[PDB]
């Protein structure tokens, strides 16, 4: 069967979703996740969107305010525009597996709603692809590979100049932040290769 | 994070083992996901944040594959001229351009709205204006339109069945992140992958560069570019976000450096220790690097030629033949919550005042207390985070290794006094701060370890569950989040891969309306303190062998 999507849980609890198609097999780990994970994710979802505010107030009107100056939200779905109908699968699958465990908990909540959602004082609402997309750039993309002090370097370099002078401003800022030091252990060992490029080291741009 | 790869030459009783121990800060639910896909070209057994699509840690019967942040410099910071007399617009290549710009509403639960407006340019999103210069700051981020295309291709190379296949997919996750290959046949290897710059001659990357359009990137560097090994003559592949490869450039942020003092140091002397490794070998690596003080090993030397013509009644000879005496590993006592030597206590005094009297000395106000930390520095709940070297030490650490270093002293750091000197003023002010506290006992001096909290705040500071729900643990450990071990053809079972993981505090974060805790929601949480793991099922006769439960959907898209 095309239709089936079969969930076995391990002795740990741990989810195997087997299915035929794209779909089908991505639609039963959204769902899994919504049995397991649901508040989680839904906190997840305000954070990497800033919309915390909405539910927890006005301790937190500055964070949804950084979090939205952060991305371009036409851009992430202009990305999802253009995929390939098996690439869109994985995502509206994913999105529409949680939405079926949604529904069945907005419809028997006695049962099966988080405590949490009681104790916060609010409920879950239905995820689409976008949602999806937006939990990876924000607890990923956000966290790990944007991360730039630029400017405060060029203060301190001022402060430096300031300070030493001129030229010398320049030479203890090469001390303190240098751009390689040739010391430094690496995961490649250097009999395998070297990096090519280099790279200029006084802030030849001014 | 760190991750340790060992092929066929180092392994023994099998030919390839991958451990890994990413680090994200340690939470209630679970930072990780686990989960196992079977289906439509995949066939997947792992645990991935915040269960994404694609499966960060996990293998597929042929190949594993892992992560750790790599931390190359993909952002730059363009400073656009604005104009008093037209807002809205910047000057890029001789012509004034129109800003995108959104508007935003931000509703508050009992409260007043707030509505701002976000900015963007042909660089980036603006981060902060001068006013006062008519300079704007916009962020530029190499992988900017990338973001959907690298979640793809975190998905979709867990259906490569070689290295020539999944390389074709690290070549498209294009955030700065390192990624890890073993496979069933022994070979293993490394990718330091994401999007770089191909920056114009003279500009230098740790500081703003002006956005009217001449310094303007060229493009995207290729993937050969990027490094890349595969089979290394080592016979392993180590890595705790240090330097990918000689001569490449970290991130330009000011507190993080890839000097010579470096935490991977430390799982290279346990694999160079041993000519081959088993899996139980492998996995006790954890151990031991999770309770390894960082900085002994840095400055014992320098410790050690201070001190050597001082009598033995002199107490800051005394505090060195205690470090001396010690293997830099720390213990709890009996009671749960003091370490049984002082070592990281006085390396932490120590390192503190010597930083006031050298880096902290030279350079200005405010920028002084960016280099003051000790590295030790934590709360009750104990450390957010891996411990590490401080940039300062860092700094430090070229200083004293003299004219070995290859890092010019513009400024001498010891400001004319001769290092020995320095070294031992700063061992009297940790003498007479830690006496003062225990006594002059040395050897009674029980001091206070770290511990570890499952925080219900997650990353950002927002509640992901009640505050009840904080878990604690009595010994602070250096490791991952979550740890996972595959093991390649083993000699001593007739199964092709092997695999373990440990997902604390457990698989589900549910509680019912009326209190009742889910029953995998606190079972790993004994395991993880222990350094104990569980069983990943792969091939369907594994996994029905150890079944819970079923349930079968019957489902029309
Ligand atoms: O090493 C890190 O800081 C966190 C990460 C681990 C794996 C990908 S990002
Ligand atoms: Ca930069």
């Amino acid at each position: 069967s095309s239709s089936e999507i079969k969930i076995v849980r391990d002795e740990y609890g741990m989810p195997h979703i087997y299915a035929n198609d794209t779909w089908h097999l991505f639609y039963g780990y959204g769902y899994v996740v919504a049995q397991d994970r649901l508040f989680q994710m839904e906190m997840a979802r305000r954070s990497t969107q800033g919309t915390v505010a909405e539910v927890l107030g006005k301790d937190f009107v500055k964070f949804d305010k950084d979090i939205r100056r952060n991305y371009w939200p036409d851009a992430i779905r202009a990305q999802i525009a253009a995929l390939s109908p098996e690439d869109m699968s994985i995502l509206q699958g994913y999105a529409d597996g949680m939405n079926a465990w949604i529904d069945k908990v907005n419809t028997n909540p006695e049962t099966l709603l988080p405590k949490q959602f009681n104790t916060f004082g609010f409920t879950p609402k239905r995820w689409e692809p976008f949602d999806v997309a937006m939990i990876f750039v924000g607890t990923m993309a956000n966290r790990f590979s944007d991360s730039t002090s630029e400017i405060d370097n060029l203060a301190l370099l001022t402060a430096l100049k300031d300070k030493y002078g001129v030229s010398q401003g320049m030479a203890v800022f090469n001390q303190l932040k240098w751009l390689v030091n040739p010391s430094a252990p690496t995961t490649i060992a250097v009999q395998e290769s070297n990096y090519p490029l280099k790279f200029n080291q006084q802030n030849s741009q001014t | 994070s760190n991750m340790w790869v060992i092929g066929k030459s180092k392994a023994q009783d099998a030919k390839a083992i991958m451990v890994n121990g990413p680090q994200f800060g340690w939470y209630a639910p679970a930072y990780t996901y686990g989960i196992g896909l079977h289906g439509a070209g995949y066939d997947v057994t792992g645990n991935t944040p915040f269960a994404y699509p694609g499966l960060v840690f996990g293998h597929n019967g042929v190949i594993s594959w892992g992560s750790t942040a790599g931390f190359g410099d993909d952002v730059d910071i363009f400073a656009e001229r604005l104009s008093a007399e037209k807002p809205g617009y910047y000057l890029h290549n001789g012509k004034w351009v129109k800003m995108l710009s959104r508007e935003e509403t931000i509703t508050v639960k009992n409260g007043q709205a707030e509505t701002f407006t976000v900015w963007r340019t042909v660089h980036g999103n603006i981060l902060q204006t001068d006013q006062t210069t008519q300079t704007a700051y916009a962020k530029s981020r190499a992988w900017d339109g990338k973001e959907v295309a690298s979640l793809l291709a975190w998905t979709h190379q867990m259906k490569a069945k070689n290295w020539q296949q999944w390389t074709q997919q690290a070549a498209k996750q294009a955030l700065t992140i390192n990624w890890y290959y073993a496979d069933v046949n022994g070979n293993i290897g490394y990718v330091h992958t994401g999007a770089y710059p191909d920056r114009q001659s003279g500009h230098d990357p740790r500081l703003p560069v002006p956005g009217t359009g001449k310094w303007d990137w060229k493009g995207l560097l290729p993937f050969e570019m990027n490094p890349k090994v595969y089979n290394p003559q080592s016979g392993y592949i180590a890595n705790w976000n240090n330097s990918p490869q000689k001569d490449y450039p970290a991130s330009d942020l000011f507190a993080f450096l890839w000097g010579g003092a470096d935490r991977v140091t430390e799982i290279d002397r346990l694999l160079e220790q041993k000519p081959r490794l088993t899996a139980d070998q492998a996995w006790d690596v954890i151990r031991q690097t999770s309770r390894q003080d960082l900085n002994l090993r840095l400055f014992l030397p320098t410790l050690q030629a201070a001190t050597s013509g001082l009598t033995q009644s002199d107490p800051r000879r005394q505090l060195v033949e205690t470090l001396t005496r010690w293997d830099g590993i720390n213990l709890l006592n009996d009671d749960g919550k003091t370490w049984q030597q002082p070592g990281s206590a006085i390396l932490n005094v120590w390192l503190t005042s010597m930083l006031k009297r050298t880096v902290v000395a030279a350079v200005p106000m405010p920028f002084d207390k960016w280099y003051s930390a000790s590295g030790y520095e934590t709360t009750q709940d104990g450390p957010t985070g891996s411990l590490n070297i401080s940039v300062g030490a860092k700094i430090l650490y070229e200083a004293v290794q003299g004219d070995k270093s290859p890092i010019p002293q513009a400024v001498d750091l010891f400001a004319g006094k001769p290092q020995q000197e320095v070294v031992l003023a700063a061992l009297e002010d940790t003498w007479e701060t830690l006496s003062k506290r225990y006594g002059n006992n040395v050897s009674n001096w029980k001091t206070p370890a770290m511990a570890l909290t499952f925080r219900a705040n997650n990353f950002f500071g927002v509640p992901q569950a009640a505050a009840e729900e904080t878990r604690h643990q009595a010994e602070y450990q250096n490791r991952g989040t979550e740890n996972d071990m595959i093991v390649f053809s083993p000699t001593t079972s007739d199964r092709p891969v092997l695999a373990w993981d440990v997902v604390a505090p457990g698989q589900s974060g549910f509680i019912a309306p009326d209190g009742t805790v889910d029953k995998h929601y606190e079972d790993q949480l004994k395991m993880y303190e222990n350094f104990g793991r569980k069983s990943l099922w792969l091939t369907k006769q594994d996994v029905e062998a150890h079944k819970e439960s079923q349930e079968v959907l019957h489902v029309q898209r």
